[PDB]
C-alpha cells in the first residue's frame, strides 16, 4: 500500500484514538450481525442468535481485540503488508477457506465503525487513506488465493 | 429479500435524513469519487471538485430517489423503472459501483447518525441498499 | 429483478427440462463438488461419490424446488419461505456458493440443452438463478 | 495452475476440437447478451442492440479470436500464467479499469460454451480441469489489483 506520508500521518492519527479494548469487537460483531453466513465460522463462540447477542458475546469482544491488533500490525508496516499477513492468510485461505470478498466486507465495516465513532472527523479524505489500508488488508489476507 | 424489521428499520433512519437529503447525498458521492476514483469515469463533464455546487444537486436527486424507494419499498421495481432505465439501459453501470455508493452511504449515515446507526439497523440498511442497487442494475422491462 | 421476457423463457427452458429435472440437479451437484471442492464442507457427512444415490437424492430436491420456483416466479420469497431460513439462517451459506452452483447448473443444461440454450435464454436463466439465490441467501421472516 | 496428468490430456483433448474462428466470438457475444453492462467497454463495436446483433456482430466476433488466443496462450504457459499475462494486465486494469469479477464471468462464459459445443464430452471432471484454467487466466489478469 503506498499512502502519501500527509495519508499516513492522518490515519496513524485516528488510529492512536482508536479503543484497543472495543473497536475491533465492535467491527467483528458488526460483521456478523450485517452478513449473517459469516457466522457460520464462529460456532464456538456461543450465542450469536440475536444483534444484542452478537455484540455482547464475550468470545466476539476477545477475538475482535486480536482482529483489530492484525490491522493495527499492517499499518506498522504498510509497505510489507503480505510478509505481515503471511500466517493469517495461510489461515484464513488454506485452513479455514473463507471466501476472500468476507475479507472486504470485514474491511468496510471497520471503516463504517470509524466513522461512527468520529463523526465529522471521518472526513472523506480520511477514509480515502482508510479505504487504501483496508483494501491493503484484504489482499494480503487473500495472498494465498492469488 | 427485507424482513419486515428491515423495512421498520429503514423507514425510521432514513426518515431522519428530512432537509438534509441533498447534503447526505452530496456527502456520500464526494467520499464515492474521492475514496474510488474509477468510479468518476461515469461522470465525465461534471464538476468532481470539494463544495461542487453540481455534486451537491445530485446528491439531493440521489437522496430523494432513496426516499421514493423507502416510501414504495414493497414495489421498488415499478416505483424505480425510470432509474433503472437509466443506470442499467442507457449508462451501463458495472454492477461493483453500486457496492461502492452503498458502503459510502452507509459511511455518510454512520457518521451523521449516531444513535440511529446501531448494528441491527446498518444491517438493515445494507439490504435495503442492497435491494435498490439489484433494481437499478436490472433491465425487467 | 426478471423481464417479462426473462420469464418467459425460464418458464419455456424448463419446461423442456421436464422429466430430467432430477438427473439435472444431481449433476450440477456433481460438478459444483468437483469443481468447486469448498463446496463439499457444506455436505460433510454425504456420501459424495461419483453415482452417489444419496448426491441423485439430493439432486431431485434442488430440481423440484427450482421447478416451485418457476411456477411462482412472481411470488418467489413466499413460495422459497422455506428454503430461505433453511439456506440463510440455519445453514449460513455464502453467497458465493450460490453463484457456483447456479454456474453449474447453466452447465449442465448447456450440456444437454445445447439448441435450448441461446444466449438469451442463457441470460434469462441466469438471470432467474440469481434471483432464487437472492432469496435463499435472504432472512426475511 | 497445476494440472494432473490426466487432467492436462482431457483439457488438451477438447482444446483441439475448438472452432478457433467462433468460439471466442461466442463466449465475447454471450457476456455482453448475459451481463449487458459489459457493452460499456465496446462503445465502439457498433450495434449490440438485440442478442442476434451481438452474435452477428464482425468487431465481436474478430475481437473474441484474440481472446480465444490468449486463453489459448494461456494453456501452454499454466505455470507463469502472471507473466504471460502482464502486458494484458496492465491494459485491462490500467488502462480499462475493467472490474476483475467480469474476468470471472467471461471465464464462466467460455466453460458454458465449452459445454454447449461438447455436451456429453464435457464430463464433470474436464469441467474442473477447465475452471483450474479459467480461474488462473482470471488471476493474472487481475493482478495489477492484488
Ligand atoms: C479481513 C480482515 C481480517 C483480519 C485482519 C483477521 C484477523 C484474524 C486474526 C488475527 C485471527 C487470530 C489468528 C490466531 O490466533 O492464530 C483470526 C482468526 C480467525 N478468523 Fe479472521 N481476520 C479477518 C477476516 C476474517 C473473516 C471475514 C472471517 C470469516 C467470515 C474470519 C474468520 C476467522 C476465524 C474462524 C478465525 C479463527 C477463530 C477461532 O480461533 O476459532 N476472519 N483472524
Ligand atoms: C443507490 C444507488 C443510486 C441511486 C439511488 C441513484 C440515483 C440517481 C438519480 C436520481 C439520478 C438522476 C436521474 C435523472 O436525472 O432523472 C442519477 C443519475 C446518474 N447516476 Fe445514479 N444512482 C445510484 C447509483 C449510481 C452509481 C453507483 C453510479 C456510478 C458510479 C451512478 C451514475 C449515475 C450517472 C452517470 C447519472 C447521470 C449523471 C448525468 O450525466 O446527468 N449512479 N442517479
Ligand atoms: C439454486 C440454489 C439452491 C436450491 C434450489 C437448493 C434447494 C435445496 C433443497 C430443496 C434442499 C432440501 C431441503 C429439505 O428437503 O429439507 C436443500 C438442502 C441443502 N442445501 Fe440447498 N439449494 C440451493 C443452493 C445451495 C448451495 C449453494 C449450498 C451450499 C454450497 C446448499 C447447501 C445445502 C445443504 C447443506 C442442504 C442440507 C443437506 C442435508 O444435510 O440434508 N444449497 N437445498
Ligand atoms: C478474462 C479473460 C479475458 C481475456 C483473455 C481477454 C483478452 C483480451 C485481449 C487479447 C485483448 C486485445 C489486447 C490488445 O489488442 O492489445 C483484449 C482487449 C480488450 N478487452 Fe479483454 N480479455 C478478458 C476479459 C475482458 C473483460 C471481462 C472485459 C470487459 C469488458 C474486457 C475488455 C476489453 C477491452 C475493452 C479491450 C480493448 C478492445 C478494443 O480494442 O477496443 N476484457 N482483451
Amino acid at each position: 500500500v503506498h499512502l502519501t506520508p500527509e495519508e499516513k500521518s492522518a490515519v496513524t492519527a485516528l488510529w492512536g484514538k482508536v479503543n484497543v479494548d472495543e473497536v475491533g469487537g465492535e467491527a467483528l460483531g458488526r460483521l456478523l450481525v450485517v452478513y449473517p453466513w459469516t457466522q457460520r465460522f464462529f460456532e464456538s463462540f456461543g450465542d450469536l442468535s440475536t444483534p444484542d447477542a452478537v455484540m455482547g458475546n464475550p468470545k466476539v469482544k476477545a477475538h475482535g481485540k486480536k482482529v483489530l491488533g492484525a490491522f493495527s500490525d499492517g499499518l506498522a508496516h504498510l509497505d510489507n503488508l503480505k510478509g505481515t499477513f503471511a500466517t493469517l492468510s495461510e489461515l484464513h485461505c488454506d485452513k479455514l477457506h473463507v471466501d476472500p470478498e468476507n475479507f472486504r466486507l470485514l474491511g468496510n465495516v471497520l471503516v463504517c465503525v470509524l466513522a461512527h465513532h468520529f463523526g465529522k472527523e471521518f472526513t472523506p479524505p480520511v477514509q480515502a487513506a482508510y479505504q487504501k489500508v483496508v483494501a491493503g488488508v484484504a489482499n494480503a489476507l487473500a495472498h494465498k488465493y492469488h | 429479500v427485507l424482513s419486515p424489521a428491515d423495512k421498520t428499520n429503514v423507514k425510521a433512519a432514513w426518515g431522519k435524513v428530512g432537509a438534509h437529503a441533498g447534503e447526505y447525498g452530496a456527502e456520500a458521492l464526494e467520499r464515492m469519487f474521492l475514496s474510488f476514483p474509477t468510479t468518476k469515469t461515469y461522470f465525465p463533464h461534471f464538476d468532481l471538485s470539494h463544495g461542487s455546487a453540481q455534486v451537491k444537486g445530485h446528491g439531493k436527486k440521489v437522496a430523494d430517489a432513496l426516499t421514493n424507494a423507502v416510501a414504495h419499498v414493497d414495489d421498488m421495481p415499478n416505483a424505480l423503472s425510470a432509474l433503472s432505465d437509466l443506470h442499467a439501459h442507457k449508462l451501463r453501470v458495472d454492477p461493483v459501483n453500486f457496492k461502492l455508493l452503498s458502503h459510502c452511504l452507509l459511511v455518510t449515515l454512520a457518521a451523521h447518525l449516531p444513535a440511529e446507526f446501531t448494528p441491527a439497523v446498518h444491517a438493515s440498511l445494507d439490504k435495503f441498499l442492497a435491494s435498490v442497487s439489484t433494481v437499478l442494475t436490472s433491465k425487467y422491462r
